[PDB]
């Protein structure tokens, strides 16, 4: 019986990840045990660069964040809960943190390098992806969410952004400052115009309804190539999401179509995902049935697109930054406020 | 088209949070 395997699997994911959240690790590497290869980002508080392990000569993707910064931009408790979510899930759609340290001016978190780079830019490239194309991403995004779901977290943070692509044609997932647990209801503003829930903008308490929305979006996105509700600003992108409007490209499938109008669905009572069967009702959806759901977490299944690649430290699907210091001060900031990272 | 209007709509790169 796969339904009693899966709840066991489930229950030992549960108790594993509480046992890591409540006993975070801590301070497992230090700075100069890296060299610094390239800049792969930049953002308001941080950045992104590829490394490599003196030691080992292993690549890493090291995030590292300004503490100042964060202070400034009021992301403390996102950040400290990213790392702490980061190092106590095991789930193999998402990135592994390997190590996490801090010095007097910045945190740093260092995960597996993923060299395919984005979603996103593979997406804007080629244009939109096919639907069997689409459905092999899609699919590894249920797991995600049936997992995470399990474990009372909501993402809240899906968009091909955040999705990368690894050598096997495989997703994983990057964020988790906005991943909250939530059994119940919550109510933060917070996610991208896009991908927002109509419940989140009508300013809802809302449930973890609003990531099979958001995988609505999504699978919209990657299959039309643009998501379903856009405009010049957010507060027009908005009025549309709530409308309960939403056309589809003559190329969409009948069965896919019927996917989107299920969790493109403004009323809770009737979304896929927050019905009574739960994530089987997307599943069991015709256009899954040649999904082998097993098949796709064991990583079994070829991948229709596999990122070009030549070397463990090739960044050649990465943007290109102006590559600035990593100064660190020779006075401790904001020491109290990230004790615990 | 409906493309055409995502083009002009000018939010075709990466997007961030709110
Ligand atoms: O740079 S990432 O693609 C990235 C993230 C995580 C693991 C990675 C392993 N290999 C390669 C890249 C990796 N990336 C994916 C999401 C986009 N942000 C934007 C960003 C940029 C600067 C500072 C913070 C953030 B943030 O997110 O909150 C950076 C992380
Ligand atoms: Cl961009």
């Amino acid at each position: 019986s796969e339904q009693e395997s899966v709840k066991e699997f489930l229950a030992k994911a549960k108790e594993e990840f509480l046992k890591k959240w409540e006993s975070p690790s801590q301070n497992t590497a230090q700075l100069d045990h890296f060299d610094r290869i390239k800049t792969l980002g930049t953002g308001s508080f941080g950045r992104v660069m590829l490394v490599k392990h003196k030691e080992t000569g292993n690549h890493y993707a090291m995030k590292i964040l300004d503490k100042q910064k964060v202070v400034k931009l009021k992301q403390i408790e996102h950040t400290l809960n990213e790392k702490r979510i980061l190092q106590a899930v095991n789930f193999p759609f998402l990135v592994k943190l390997e190590f996490s340290f801090k010095d007097n001016s910045n945190l740093y978190m260092v995960m597996e390098y993923v060299p395919g780079g984005e979603m996103f830019s593979h997406l804007r490239r080629i244009g939109r992806f096919s639907e069997p194309h689409a459905r092999f991403y899609a699919a590894q995004i249920v797991l995600t969410f049936e997992y995470l779901h399990s474990l009372d977290l909501i993402y809240r943070d899906l968009k091909p952004e955040n999705l990368l692509i690894d050598q096997q044609g495989y997703i994983q997932v990057t964020d988790f400052g906005f991943a909250k647990r939530v059994k119940g209801r919550t109510w933060t503003l917070c996610g991208t115009p896009e991908y927002l829930a109509p419940e989140i903008i009508l300013s809802k308490g809302y449930n973890k309804a609003v990531d099979w929305w958001a995988l609505g979006v999504l699978i919209y996105e990657m299959a039309a190539g643009y998501p379903p509700f856009f405009a010049d600003q957010p507060i027009q992108i908005y009025e549309k999401i709530v409308s309960g409007k939403v056309r589809f490209p003559s190329h969409f499938s009948s069965d896919l179509k019927d996917l989107l109008r299920n969790l493109l669905q403004v009323d809770l009572t009737k979304r896929f995902g927050n019905l009574k069967n739960g994530v089987n009702d997307i599943k069991n959806h015709k256009w899954f049935a040649t999904t082998d759901w097993i098949a796709i977490y064991q990583r079994k299944v070829e991948a229709p697109f596999i990122p070009k690649f030549k070397g463990p430290g090739d960044t050649s699907n990465f943007d290109d930054y102006e590559e600035e210091e990593i100064r660190v001060s020779i006075n401790e900031k904001c020491g109290k406020e990230f004790t615990e990272f | 088209t409906t493309y055409a209007d995502f083009i002009a709509s000018g939010r075709t790169g990466r997007r961030n949070a709110i």
